[PDB]
């Protein structure tokens, strides 16, 4: 039996791209790649795609749950947040693609034990003016799950302790009066 | 109860 079956995940999960063309629609820039359900299926995806480090300034990878678009405005995403890594320039070479496995391996891995049911995906964005990492849950008004995730998500990354990340609203990053979101939570 | 992988394993089937 483990000689031959694939080894089931918790989830379905499905793989976006996009890459932020400004003389095409959004829609025609967003991007299905593929959906899987076994560890194995995870990982020919996986090495058959560019790094993150490798991708273009202005493209983002996105892993949601199937039935979640990678759109903060989805049902799913409206009244949650996300988690979020800020990266410099040197951090793309040393942190960007070891981070981001990590982080897929936490949500495929349902690494936040009961409160895993609160994620819906996680997004890299490849930017010229800092790379970040964000892992998306649903609602910011479950304190006990968006702090054991993030709690959880920061031992896994191996930032120290000095190092504080800051969990951010959507609906707070959409609608801000000024340059900074401010956080709902920190770790 | 709920598929958990831990590091380690999801590691040693790539």
């Amino acid at each position: 039996p483990e000689h031959y079956i694939k080894h089931p995940l918790q989830n379905r999960w499905a793989l976006w791209f996009f890459k932020n063309d400004k003389s095409k629609t959004w829609q025609a820039n967003l991007r299905l790649i593929s959906k899987f359900d076994t560890v194995e299926d995870f990982w020919a995806l996986y090495n058959h795609i560019q790094l993150s480090s490798n991708l273009m300034p202005g493209c983002d990878y996105s892993l949601f749950k199937d039935g979640i678009e990678p759109m903060w405005e989805d049902e799913k995403n409206k009244r949650g947040g996300r988690w979020l890594i800020t990266l410099n320039k040197q951090q793309r070479r040393s942190d960007l693609d070891r981070f981001w496995l990590e982080t897929l391996l936490c949500l495929i891995g349902e690494s936040f034990d009961d409160y895993s049911d609160d994620v819906c995906g996680a997004v890299v964005n490849v930017r010229a003016k800092g790379d970040k990492i964000a892992i998306w849950t649903t609602e910011c008004e479950n304190r006990e799950a968006v702090t054991h995730i993030g709690r959880v998500y920061k031992e896994r990354l191996g930032l120290p302790p000095k190092i504080v990340i800051g969990y951010q609203s959507h609906a707070d990053t959409a609608t801000k009066s000024g340059s900074t979101t401010k956080n709902r939570f920190v770790v | 109860t709920r598929i958990i992988y831990d590091r380690k394993f999801l590691m040693e089937c790539r």
